[PDB]
């Protein structure tokens, strides 16, 4: 037996799709994948899903590697991706089955993709520049939303978003650049969060290396390095020698990743120097690359210019504990994150809010054409899209039409996976973008997406919900190649 | 041994069993529309192109197909025939919102969408529709004939069409109470040209063995009147025999005395005494059929005699004339010359012994269209041009409605599309590109543009007259909105059986 | 799918959940287990019969892998977490009937622990510490209704010394502390009375020859994995270092020019 | 193709529409057409061998068993075991052509099946049964002009 | 007794979707395989014959309930059962049948006690026609569909206003008469009883015309055998039109002779009468049945005061008016496309008479739409925990079967249930008793219906309550019985 193959294939497709349907979202469910040994998986994203699932099927296998393919082009939306194929793949053979021949179907399918793509163009926003400071804020908070620490929560906002924009670089491109362990957490004791601010530069709490530090010293040269000054029984005790050449070489704060020294103290407040301790690897080349210095394997054989400078160092107690406050360097590089409370243990959702604020703030920093989030984009294509296809004529607006219902398929799971009924708000999306083209006076209504948080119609230009133009328009482009090669086969 | 009576699972199953329903008459709707020979069991096939007689012959046992033909039944009793459009759009409504009730929407949202979007359809399409009457339709009837024209376009008879759709039309403006499907009737000649056709006031009924008595009756009398009679006329020993030679005289001498130019008898008039009971001295005959007493009781009131010698006043009554000619050789018998002739009857002269099917197809649709035309005043363009603008109208409106409601509407949009897609169809053309340009035009274009039959394109349907009464159209979409409505409305079956 | 799918995870959480629902207390019923060899074994223990049981649902096994891991981190309770999640899901099968998204039922479990652990920390009646009274009735509260009945003097010692014994002051108050540093010898022989408690650690291997001298006022103990390495010690003297070498007679003649005490074939736990 | 569409289901419970489809048979439109020309080929090449002076005899037998040879082409189809109602409608057209006439019955049963072969090759081609319809009717009239062309009486 | 709950619940399940104004219809097919629809509770349980006997019990006393409040049945089916659905998790946790039968008698007698404290009662009497039409809509809104409740309820209340006689109300004098024809707005109000005849010698003003019921309705020998039929004719006929007879109703057909006869004493030919007309006419103006023709006496003859035909609804029939009590009899006159919709049309106008007759019983209303029984769960299960001992489980689970209802109510009206009932129980503590549903809302919003007028009544309510707990409490003490 068997008819139709690609009924089988499009079957085999929703049937993938319906695999990963609800796991999309940030309040998407979990999966149990069990293998033959019967090892655990539990995940939200389905890029590790499909890494992971064992398929066996050719025409859900071509879905799997491209689906991989769209994960090494952008990371992301690759559960969008197949659901919107299979919707498209689904569609296009229930147009089949009411006889249109396919390739009128490839053909519409093909210019309805080009003029999303270049509708996206002329809808998308740049505001994440200099200007966009609110829109930041709150786009923070929604990251950071269903947290308690939200009463404080506008100053981590703003200090954070501060932060990362004065730590930002300036590549050979010239496109705005961001190193993300730079920054850390740093724990603090007595005042409660709500009193957490920001730190202008990487401070490590030790040993106080030298008290009688400058409060703003004309150059700070930040000297990194691993070898220790410790008395031994070119020098056979390497406490003097060392020290005394790096200075003579012009390094002013020259730092020991080792132990101190027994008499450092007086040769450190003559030198403007400090040993300073359990400084992190990981930190120690950020603070080198903050200089513009670099690790030395050893001080034997550069040191003159080589190693970076900072204009200011300050050495004083603040909440309780003494910070080596080594910032403001060469390359604004050197950052650190007060967290004020009693440990690191409870501190966890905190210092992980200021992470996934991090994470998206320098997301839509860089990409500056930004696009609107929660479905906006899919219903406003959706409106595009349907009278696009009435307006072009040839024997392709079926085709054009149900591309156009297939891609409102992401907010329809969207609402499903935030518990919401799923049509309601679909269907307050798509009549809340029909005036944004019907009445030419609701233009700023194009920015109308849904609110995950409670799941409700709400303006995401506003809050901030943002993602990068080019993952979306590659991942459109890569859904309808994928819809075109499946439908291409029977 | 698959049992499925569960609340969802019954609803699909119903309007699965709809859809079977409206997939078995799909390609009966229009003029040009195909057909199939049904047998009853008993060994007559049966060729009906009407979707109704389809229907009403068809025989279903699945309660929702039941509910759906009464429903198709009794818009059929009231205007047109729409049966078959009708059955599909609600057809269409059942299987657009399969993949609705297939996830979960309950289907009181499905019935106040439909009864919003009805509302819309019915209220938006009052915008659009046009009425002709004041333009020279009672008189200067260039209009009213061009409609009559439509209904036979693209044939060869044109030339015979022209003089028959003026018959026709003539025939309404003497006839013009609201003319009905029984009052007008047709009969078979066979032999002549098809020009030779023409409008007799009156019946015709050809004297067969057992239908009349004798010839040369006096076709040329002042006052002939029908007489009926339900007493034997035609043809121990000592006991039965002698009474039947009495009842013979006396039959005879009764007959003799009411002087009436007409007689029945209930039992059959044999022809080979044809010479014995060539004495009556005036025309007899027997086995009346009942469509003639029915033509004839309200044309000038035959009587009925119902005792051994019963004698009325309308056994020679008041009738204008009598019509007795050979028509192809064979002597016809015309029950014509009425003060109430109300029946005019198209003489069939044709040379085709198998154009009964296309004369029934080709004569019933221009009366039927010309009383349509006249007894409503709005009309709008017909091929599904109607169709197309309330597709348009309802989903661009269905965007407008924040709610549930948007998609349902939206299906329902989507479903008052298949007239011009069946229309289509039928013609046998490819419903892809005809629907696609149908569509665009519609859409961006005019508001009018409709299927063409002749030519196979896109046509504005408004110049090409195709007209349709706007209250015919408007109740039977109200109707097919109704039976979705009940359709969806089911959620269990109780049978329990008595047994 | 659908539902389906997390009641038949849920109904596999119960089965195991109420499998051994009376395994605790201190009237625990004994239950029985059979290999299919005729072997016998008779248990009162969750820990063992959970271990013992095979089963193949991945819900059970998750559960199960739950309660094993947390019974190296707290003791006892082991059973308690098993029943009440059980319990939960027993309970929350009506609310997934009646089609409410496992979201909200999540919010809602979240928000009744975070009023647990407020409505704990209320209630809770004070205690001291290291007071001997009220500690030995914690230990016959816990400790007893086993077979150290007659025997509860020694627990209670050793338990009052060992909690001093590994204290950790090293990111606050002696709030750290660790149950793997304490120096067990579990050597039969003798009256069980015979057991006691020693200050610094103490090591089952000593030097093969003890023509040696191994014990100084001021011991101090240096780690270590040819004797460049012997005569680099040299470097601040220390008078033993531990190592994981085999040592000489002149290696060991060596080792007291050192002035080193080595050690050999000891293994990392020591 | 057999057993029409394999899903049993829509998602993959348990369900049932066609009560066993998989032993009945469903046509819709060009396959139920080539049925019945092909019971004209089976009716029209069964008749076709009784045609003009070598036309030879056939040997009919229904399931009583009765023996009949003929040569009258109504006579040898007017018995035989009819199954397929256009082949019965066929059989009556024969009827009727004897009755009315009572000659050239083996004429009308051949043409008929010549002009439903070629409609079926015509329909391989694609083309919709209604302009071949016409386009029969117009060769009908041509027909029937071209015999009046040479008509001729007798006494 | 697990089956027993199990039977009941199903029984209860399969009805419990036709709750409220949003109730599925239902395919019907009777024993004589005839189709039908309706959505009316008790229609398709009556027509339902279950096999389980705890059904049985149920099941009848819905029936006893319908008799004395005509309408709540498919609420005391959806409560029962709730009821009996609790009590088997509550034997499942353990429990004995006796002690949760006195909790729930307990409860019962609370719930009874508590009930007359939501008084939204008649404003000022059964007067004010437009008033108590308004105040009727409750059962009509409940049956049919609220589109129709506008002209519903004016003529079911119109017809119920005309006798209103010393306040004693009946049922059986308000009938409803079926007329085919155009819509449903055509329908209107009549005084008396309406059916058709055939002939046309009809007179229209009579005086007392007495009825005459028939308990059987409608070549020499040849001539004397049609002049003996003659004979006998003539001799039926006037031995019909003896002592004066002047109005005759027969069941039979007409004839041209038999309409002569009628017309030679001028009387007329009252024919194809109705097969429910025999015994109604003698109990409506005091006739009774002829054996035959020729044996009607004065004794045995009925009494009517006035027959004439009426044109209404452009149909010929006779109604007859200003009887005995001159106003006891009132019909109601429909218009509709066929009997199916009809069908469920007069099952309304029923409801709504047995409503106002509940309300000539009792002047005391009570709010309805998920209102009063969210308030009435609410006061027992804050009085449940205050009470002792083992019957507050019984107590709560009382409780709980009442805070079903509104949830059937919401899942028929298509809104999510759970949500509906989380927010109005949590605004009934401050947004006080008048809260309730809202029908037309897709959103699950609440809204107050004491300004809307939607009020259930209170005796009814209190009838149902009582004899569903006494029906839950019987069918839980029967243990088992083979089978
Ligand atoms: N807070 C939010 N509200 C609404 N939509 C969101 C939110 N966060 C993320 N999204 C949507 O989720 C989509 C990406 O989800 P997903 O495909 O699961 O990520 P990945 O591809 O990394 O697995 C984005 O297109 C974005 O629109
Ligand atoms: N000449 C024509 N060209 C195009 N469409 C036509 C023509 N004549 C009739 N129709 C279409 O036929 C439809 C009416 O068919 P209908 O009477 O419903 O068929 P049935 O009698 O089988 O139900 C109309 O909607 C009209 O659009
Ligand atoms: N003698 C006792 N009297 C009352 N309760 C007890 C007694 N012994 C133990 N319990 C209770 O039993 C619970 C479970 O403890 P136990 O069964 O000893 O270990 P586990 O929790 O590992 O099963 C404890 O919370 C305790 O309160
Ligand atoms: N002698 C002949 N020569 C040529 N053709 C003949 C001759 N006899 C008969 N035919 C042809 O045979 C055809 C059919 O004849 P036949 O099958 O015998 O009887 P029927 O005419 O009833 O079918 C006629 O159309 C005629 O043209
Ligand atoms: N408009 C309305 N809004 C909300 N509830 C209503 C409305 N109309 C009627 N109801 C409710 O419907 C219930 C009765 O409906 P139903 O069970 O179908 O018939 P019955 O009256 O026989 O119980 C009443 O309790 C009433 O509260």
């Amino acid at each position: 037996t068997g008819e139709t193959i690609r009924s089988q294939n499009v079957m085999a497709a929703a049937s993938i799709a319906n695999i990963v349907k609800s796991s999309l979202g940030p309040v998407g469910l979990d999966k149990m994948l069990v293998d033959d040994i019967g090892d655990v998986t539990i995940t939200n994203d389905g890029a590790t899903i499909l890494k992971l699932l064992e398929v066996e099927h050719p025409a859900a296998k071509v879905l799997c590697e491209l689906a991989d393919l769209q994960d090494k082009e952008v990371g992301d939306g690759t559960t969008s991706v197949v659901i919107i194929a299979a919707e498209l793949l689904k569609n296009a053979d229930e147009l089949v089955k009411q006889k249109i021949h396919p390739t009128s179907v490839i053909s519409g399918y093909r210019l309805a993709c080009k003029e999303a793509v270049r509708y996206i163009n002329e809808n998308l926003i740049v505001n994440t520049d200099e200007l966009g400071r609110d829109c930041l804020i709150n786009a923070a908070k929604t990251s950071m939303s269903s947290k308690i620490i939200g009463i404080n929560g506008d100053f981590f906002a703003n200090m954070v978003v501060d932060a990362v924009l004065a730590i930002k670089y300036t590549d050979i491109r010239g496109q705005p650049r961001y190193p993300v362990n730079s920054v850390n957490i740093l724990k603090a004791h007595g005042r409660s969060q709500m009193e957490s601010m920001l730190i202008s530069g990487y401070a490590l709490n030790c040993v106080v290396g030298s008290q009688g530090m400058p409060k703003r010293i004309v150059n700070a040269k930040i000297a990194c390095l691993d070898f220790s000054l410790q008395k031994t029984k070119r020098e056979s005790d390497i406490t003097k020698e060392r020290i005394q050449k790096i200075l003579a070489t012009g390094a002013n704060v020259i730092l020991t990743t080792g132990g101190i020294d027994d008499m450092c103290l007086k040769y450190f407040v003559e030198a403007g120097a400090m040993a300073v301790r359990r400084v992190l690897k990981r930190d120690l080349k950020r603070i080198a690359k903050a200089s513009g210095a670099t690790i030395l394997s050893t001080l034997a054989n550069f040191e003159a210019a080589m190693l970076g400078q900072a204009e200011e160092v300050v050495q004083e107690r603040i909440c309780d504990d003494e910070l080596i406050l080594i910032k403001n360097t060469k390359a604004r590089t050197s950052a650190s994150i007060i967290l004020r409370g009693a440990n690191d243990f409870m501190c966890d959702e905190m210092e992980r809010s200021l992470h996934d604020a991090l994470c998206v703030v320098k997301r839509v920093l860089e990409s500056k054409s930004v696009v609107p989030g929660g479905g906006a984009v899919e219903a406003a294509l959706s409106i595009y899209l349907e009278n696009y296809a009435t307006s072009m004529g040839s024997r392709e607006q079926l085709a054009i039409a149900e591309f156009a219902r297939s891609l409102l398929v992401i907010p329809n799971t969207l609402a499903v996976n935030a518990a919401q009924d799923s049509t309601d708000l679909v269907a307050k999306l798509r009549a809340f973008h029909n005036e944004a083209q019907v009445n030419p006076e609701r233009k700023n209504l194009k920015w109308i997406g849904l609110d995950l948080s409670n799941g409700k119609p709400r303006d995401n230009k506003q809050a901030g919900v943002f993602e990068p133009t080019i993952v979306k328009v590659k991942s459109l482009k890569f859904a309808t190649e994928a819809a075109i090669t499946i439908l291409r086969i029977d | 041994g698959t049992d499925s009576s569960q609340g969802i699972p019954q609803l699909v199953s119903n309007i699965s069993a709809c859809q079977v329903i409206a997939e078995a008459v799909r390609t009966t709707l229009g003029p040009r529309g195909m057909d199939k020979l049904i047998v009853d069991g008993r060994g007559k096939a049966t060729i009906s192109n009407d979707g109704a007689t389809i229907l009403k012959l068809l025989d279903v046992v699945h309660p929702a197909a039941k509910t759906l033909v009464d429903i198709a039944k009794s818009q059929d009793a009231e205007v047109g025939d729409g049966t078959t459009s009708v059955t599909l759009l609600a057809a269409e409504f059942l299987k657009q919102v399969k993949p609705y009730v297939e996830e979960g929407l309950h289907p009181q949202i499905i019935i106040r969408a439909f009864r919003t979007a009805t509302q819309l359809a019915v209220n938006k399409i009052k915008e659009i529709a046009v009425t002709v009457k004041k333009a020279d339709k009672v008189e200067q009837r260039k209009l009213l004939e061009k409609c009559a024209m439509t209904a036979l376009s693209s044939k060869l008879i044109s030339q015979q069409k022209a003089f028959f759709a003026k018959m026709v039309v003539d025939a309404v403006m003497m006839l013009d109470d609201l003319l009905q499907l029984k009052m007008i009737g047709i009969k078979k000649v066979q032999g002549g040209a098809l020009e030779d056709s023409q409008l007799v006031a009156g019946v015709a009924f050809k004297k067969t063995f057992s239908y009349a008595g004798f010839e040369m009756q006096p076709k040329k009398y002042h006052n002939p009147k029908i007489a009926l009679l339900n007493v034997e006329l035609e043809l121990d020993y000592q006991a039965i025999v002698d009474a039947e030679w009495n009842i013979l005289y006396d039959k005879l001498e009764k007959i003799h005395h009411s002087g009436a130019k007409v007689v029945l008898s209930k039992l059959p008039i044999g022809d080979v005494a044809t010479q014995y009971f060539a004495d009556r001295d005036m025309f007899c005959a027997g086995r009346v059929p009942e469509e003639d007493l029915k033509r004839t009781m309200m044309a000038c009131g035959g009587s009925i005699q119902t005792s051994v010698n019963a004698l009325s006043a309308d056994v020679l009554g008041r009738c204008q004339v009598f019509e007795e000619t050979q028509i192809g050789g064979e002597r016809y018998n015309f029950f014509t010359g009425c003060p109430k002739a109300k029946t005019c009857t198209f003489i069939l002269r044709g040379g085709a012994e198998q154009f009964m099917e296309e004369t029934e197809r080709s004569l019933h649709d221009a009366i039927m269209i010309v009383r349509r035309a006249i007894k409503n005043d709005s009309v709008v363009a017909g091929g599904g041009a109607i169709e197309m603008e309330l597709s348009k109208y309802l989903r661009d409106y269905s965007r407008t409605i924040p709610g549930k409601q948007q998609l349902l509407i939206g299906a329902y949009a989507k479903a008052l599309e298949i007239i011009p897609r069946q229309l289509c169809d039928n013609a046998g053309f490819d419903a892809t590109n005809i629907l696609n340009k149908l569509r665009a035009r519609h859409a961006q274009g005019g508001t009018w543009y409709g299927v063409d039959i002749n030519n196979e394109d896109i046509a504005d349907n408004f110049e090409a007259f195709v007209w349709e009464p706007a209250m015919v159209r408007i109740n039977a979409l109200t109707a097919a909105s109704e039976a979705a409505c009940l359709i969806v409305s089911v959620d269990e079956t109780i049978k329990n059986p008595r047994s | 799918s659908g539902r389906k799918v997390q009641s038949g995870n849920i109904n596999a959480a119960k089965t195991i959940a109420d499998i051994i629902r009376t395994c605790l207390g201190p009237k625990s019923m004994m239950k029985m287990l059979l290999d299919p060899m005729g072997g016998i074994v008779m248990t009162n223990d969750g820990n063992a019969i959970l271990r013992e049981i095979q089963v193949q649902h991945p819900a059970a096994k998750s559960m199960i892998e739950i309660s094993r891991t947390q019974d190296e981190e707290v003791g006892d309770g082991t059973t308690s977490v098993i029943i009440l999640a059980g319990e939960m899901l027993s309970v929350a099968e009506h609310f997934l009937e009646q089609q409410m998204h496992p979201t909200v039922v999540i919010s809602a479990y979240r928000k009744a622990l975070d009023d647990m652990i407020s409505t704990l920390k209320k209630i809770s009646i004070p205690v001291d510490i290291s007071d001997s009274d009220m500690m030995l009735n914690i230990i016959n509260s816990s400790i007893t209704t086993k077979a150290i009945s007659r025997w509860s003097s020694l627990a209670c010692n050793i338990a009052l010394d060992a909690v001093k014994m590994v204290q950790f002051e090293e990111n606050g108050r002696k709030e750290i502390d660790i149950k793997k540093y304490a120096r067990v010898e579990k050597i039969p022989g003798g009256i069980i009375e015979d057991s006691c408690v020693l200050r610094g650690v103490m090591i089952n291997k000593d030097v093969t020859h003890p023509r040696m001298r191994r014990y100084i006022k001021n011991p101090r103990i240096v780690l270590l994995d040819i004797q460049q390495l012997c005569e680099d010690i040299i470097q601040l003297k220390p008078d033993v270092v531990i190592t994981e070498k085999g040592i000489s007679d002149l290696a060991q003649h060596y080792l007291m020019r050192a002035n080193i005490t080595a050690i050999r074939r000891v293994r990392k736990t020591d | 193709a057999s057993m029409g569409t394999l899903a049993f289901d829509e998602y993959g419970r348990p369900f049932l529409i066609i009560k066993d489809q998989d032993r009945k048979s469903r046509l819709m439109g060009l396959e139920a057409l080539k049925s019945h020309i092909m019971a004209a080929k089976a009716v029209a090449n069964t008749m076709r061998t009784s045609l003009g002076p070598n036309g030879l005899d056939k040997m009919m037998v229904d399931k009583d068993g009765d023996v009949t040879v003929t040569n009258d082409g109504a006579t040898i189809l007017s018995m035989m075991d009819v199954d397929h109602q256009i082949a019965k409608l066929m059989v009556e057209l024969s009827k009727s052509q004897d009755d009315e006439i009572g000659d050239g019955t083996t004429g009308v049963v051949v043409l008929a099946g010549a002009l439903l072969e070629e409609a079926e090759q015509l329909l391989d081609r694609g083309i919709h049964p209604i302009r071949i319809a016409d386009g029969y009717e117009q060769a009908a009239r041509v027909a029937i002009e071209h015999l009046d062309k040479i008509s001729d009486s007798v006494l | 007794v697990y089956r027993n709950i199990q039977a009941c619940k199903e029984l209860a399940q399969t009805t419990r979707t036709a709750y409220g104004p949003n109730g599925m219809n239902k395919m019907v097919i009777n024993h004589l395989e005839k189709l039908f629809v309706t959505n009316d509770a008790a229609t398709i349980l009556r027509e339902l014959e279950v096999q389980h006997p705890a059904a049985k019990m149920i099941v009848m006393a819905s029936h006893m309930q319908e008799q004395e409040v005509g309408d709540g049945t498919n609420f005391v089916l959806v409560f029962a059962g709730a009821l009996l659905e609790l009590a088997e998790e509550l034997l499942r946790i353990g429990l004995s049948v006796s002690e949760v039968i006195e909790g729930y008698e307990i409860a019962c007698r609370k719930a009874h006690e508590i009930l007359p404290n939501l008084v939204c009662c008649s404003a000022k009497n059964l007067r004010d026609i437009d008033e108590v039409s308004s105040l009727l809509r409750t059962s009509i809104m409940s049956k049919q569909y609220g589109n129709e409740v506008f002209l519903a309820k004016l003529i079911a209340q119109a017809c119920v206003s005309i006798f209103p006689d010393s306040g004693h109300f009946n049922v059986d004098n308000i009938r409803v008469c079926k007329i085919l024809g155009s819509g449903i707005s055509s329908s209107s109000v009549l005084h008396g009883m309406v059916f058709k005849k055939e002939t046309e010698g009809d007179v229209t003003s009579v005086k007392d015309a007495k009825i005459a019921v028939y308990s059987c309705p409608f070549a020499e020998e040849l001539m004397n055998f049609s002049k003996g039929e003659e004979n006998l004719m003539d001799a039926q006929v006037k031995a019909i039109a003896d002592t004066g007879a002047n109005v005759v109703v027969t069941g039979g057909k007409v004839a041209d002779m038999a309409l002569h006869y009628a017309n030679k004493y001028n009387i007329m030919l009252v024919r194809l009468n109705s097969k429910w007309d025999l015994r109604r006419l003698c109990k409506t103006v005091g006739a009774t049945a002829l054996p035959r023709l020729t044996p009607p006496v004065l004794e045995e003859m009925g009494h009517c005061d006035s027959v004439y035909l009426s044109e209404v609804g452009d149909t010929q029939v006779v109604v007859f008016k200003h009887e005995k009590e001159d106003g006891a009899i009132s019909t109601i006159v429909l218009r509709g496309s066929t009997d199916n919709l009809m069908d469920d049309i007069e099952r309304a106008v029923d409801d709504g008479v047995n409503t106002f007759k509940v309300l000539t019983r009792d002047k005391r209303l009570v709010p309805g739409g998920g209102a009063t029984e969210i308030e009435l769960a609410k006061q027992i299960t804050s009085y449940g925990e205050t009470c002792p001992g083992l019957e507050q489980y019984a107590i709560k689970k009382f409780a709980e079967a009442f805070e079903a209802i509104p949830r059937a109510l919401a899942e028929n009206s298509g809104v999510k249930a759970n949500e509906v009932i989380s927010k109005l129980y949590a605004v009934h503590q401050e947004g006080n008793k008048n809260v309730g549903l809202d029908i037309e809302a897709e959103v699950p919003a609440v809204k107050d219906m004491l300004e809307a007028g939607i009020l259930d009544t209170y005796l009814g309510k209190y009838w149902a309550i009582k004899l569903a707990t006494n029906a839950a409490v019987t069918v839980l003490r029967v243990d088992q019985i083979i089978m």
